RNA sequence: UUUAGAAGGAUUGCCGUCAGGAAAUUAGGUGCGCUUAGCAGUGUACCGCCGGAGGCGG
């Protein structure tokens, strides 16, 4: 493949993200919420292995 | 103990570039008078009557070369490669390539097409809030490189200890004034059409993409097989190769795969022209993988 | 004082004999040798000395004559009589004893051996080829007519060889039991027709076809065979039919 | 030198009438997509010109 294709183009499709030519920082917002960790089991079919998780 | 590149192996940059916008100026009044540029729908871009002079404004981020590999899947070939590389940083600073690359700044080969037909040139380099004296242009071949120009050498320094780890980023932007003459043409990038020529346009206004004049800043090869017989500059890639004229200048062991799996898989001390290719082209970086 | 390999590819037959009066199917496989050794006497009267000497059987597509009912049989049809020489030669409806006739595309490789073998000798075979039958069936067109050398330029389909130990090693009683067990076990095996065997001595009697030959009074035997395709084969030699003859038996074998 | 050699299956036709599918429900927990790049190739060829069709000037 080498001796056939070394020299051929390639055209490529891509994205990007650049800042502004009047700004210098950028700003990243964003939130958590904190829940209890015993309040925190979906399922479990055993209620045994449940009282001892507690 | 190694045998194989390992199966996720890849590099970041360490010269990132903006991209650049076009104003017009008038020369006499320069540093006090700015005026758009915009594209006149072929599509084609030509100066005002008024006025006859471009204006190129880029800016450039310089990052250290060690903390530039992004992923690596054994951590022995990390090892050996951060160990060639305070090798290298033992020798030789990192100072002829920056060398290099302030020269391609100063010889003005940014300006592709626009550099043919001018009449004066002039190149300012702003770092921090100091800017160093200018640059004359003209006055700087295409395939040479000066090595005793001491404003070139201050900013190389600096570039060079930033490169090395004794600083941890470094700023620079660069301004540029070509007084080609009124109503002449300016000769913008071109777009990728997946008919017609469509230029590109950056925030109204028209540019240069990153990538071409990062393509300029690279032509920093001059340590290929054959370069004695065409004893021209080669922008630094792989399979080492030019689309200027139709050859490939590096196809077999002293291509980049073979001259890595010959330092770091069998530990042999290369010459300093391989180590500066090397070096080179993990300041350009990719992705350098291989299966199994 | 050479030796080579000609095809004869995808010849269509009409109306080939299909009755063996205990199978009713795939003709004998002595018509297909006949019609090898009539192509041969024919191709020897116009100066052309050859000798085929084995013949491969390769299967493309087939109709029976006749229909399949909801349950799944078939049902074989027969053309209507016409006048039959006898004591009844002169009434209008004639007698209907028992027939089936069969529709084929085959394709032949012919083990030939002559002085010369070059491609006149398939333009010759193209010449001699449309006065002829197989079984008793008449040939509307053939497609191509040419020298082979390898397996990789044989085209795709299926061909007939002699599976005589998988009736060997079965069941037992008698040889008819052992055929049914042996068709019981394994699905992808037909009874065959091989050939004759004797039951009286050899003499002149009269009313023969030629009166200056010797003559016998025969009965057909019947074996086992079965299809494999022609991209698992391993060598030509091995689905090439040819004749052997003991005393008392005319038979066409696989060696 | 082929279980050889031979063959007209034909004509005609009214499938019809009726009808309740119906009731109940818990899909749920977790998570890094991502390192590189010059839209080049030359970016396209204009007026004429005699001739009458066929051939050079800027």
């Amino acid at each position: 493949k080498l001796e056939k294709e070394i020299m051929d183009p390639n055209p490529q499709k891509s994205q990007s993200c650049t800042l502004s030519t009047e700004c210098d920082t950028l700003r990243i917002d964003f939130g958590i919420k904190v829940l209890p960790v015993k309040e925190s089991m979906y399922s479990c079919s055993d209620y045994n292995y449940r009282t001892a998780i507690y | 103990t190694l045998k194989s590149r390992p199966e996720n192996l890849s590099f970041a940059r360490c010269l990132n570039t903006t991209e650049a916008k076009f104003w017009q100026t008038d020369f006499l009044k320069r540093h006090t008078f700015k005026l758009p540029l915009l594209i006149t729908d072929s599509q084609s871009c030509t100066l005002s009557t008024e006025c006859d002079t471009l204006r190129i404004d880029f800016g450039i981020k310089v990052l250290p070369v060690k903390e530039s590999m992004y992923s690596c899947s054994d951590y022995n070939y990390r090892t050996a490669i951060y160990q060639k590389i305070d090798e290298y940083i033992a020798e030789d600073g990192f100072l002829t390539l920056a060398k290099r690359y302030v020269n391609n700044i100063a010889n003005a080969r940014f300006l592709w097409r626009n550099r043919k037909g001018a009449e004066i040139i002039e190149t300012i380099v702003t770092i921090e809030d100091k800017e160093y004296p200018s640059f004359n242009s003209k006055s700087f071949n295409l395939d040479t490189f000066v090595e005793d120009n001491a404003t070139i050498n201050e900013i190389a320094q600096q570039i060079a200890d930033t490169f090395a780890g004794k600083r941890e980023y470094l700023n620079i932007y660069v301004t540029c004034f070509v007084k080609i003459g009124c109503a002449m043409e300016v000769y913008p990038s071109q777009e990728m059409t997946f008919k017609g020529k469509k230029l590109f346009k950056f925030e109204g206004s028209a540019g240069m993409h990153s990538q071409k004049i990062n393509n300029a800043l690279r032509t920093i090869d001059t340590w290929y097989p054959d370069y004695t017989t065409y004893e021209f500059p080669i922008p630094v890639e792989n399979y080492g190769a030019a689309r200027s004229i139709g050859i490939p200048f590096r196809p077999d062991t002293k291509s980049f795969y073979k001259l890595i799996d010959r330092m770091i898989l069998k530990n042999e001390d290369l010459p300093i022209e391989d180590k500066h290719y090397v070096m080179a082209i993990l300041i350009r970086g990719g992705m350098f993988s291989k299966k199994q | 004082m050479m030796k080579g390999y000609i095809l004869l590819e995808k010849v269509n037959i009409e109306n080939a004999n299909a009755f063996n009066n205990i199978i009713v199917g795939i003709p004998a496989i002595t018509s297909f040798l006949g019609f090898a050794r009539a192509l041969e006497r024919k191709l020897n009267a116009k100066e052309i000395a050859i000798r085929i000497n084995g013949v491969g059987l390769e299967f493309h597509e087939y109709e029976l004559k006749g229909y399949k009912n909801k349950r799944g049989q078939y049902v074989t049809s027969c053309p209507l009589p016409g006048s039959i020489p006898g004591q009844n030669e002169k009434k209008l409806d004639a007698h209907i004893m028992n027939q089936a006739y069969i529709d084929l595309n085959m394709s032949f490789l012919l083990e030939v051996e002559g002085p010369h073998v070059d491609m006149s000798t398939c333009k010759s075979i193209k010449s001699t080829m449309e006065t002829l039958r197989i079984a008793g069936g008449i040939i509307r067109n053939y497609k191509k007519i040419r020298l082979i050398d390898t397996l990789a330029d044989i085209p795709y389909g299926y061909f007939l060889t002699l599976r005589q130990d998988n009736l060997n090693d079965a069941a037992g009683d008698d040889m008819l039991d052992k055929m049914i067990h042996a068709l019981q076990q394994e699905d992808t095996l037909v009874p065959i027709a091989v050939g004759f065997k004797a039951l009286s001595e050899v003499g002149h009697v009269e009313g023969q076809r030629d009166p200056e030959k010797d003559h016998c009074f025969v009965e057909s035997i019947f074996s086992l065979g079965g299809f494999e395709c022609s991209k698992i084969l391993e060598d030509i030699n091995s689905c090439l039919w040819r004749y052997k003859t003991e005393e008392g038996l005319y038979l066409c074998t696989i060696i």
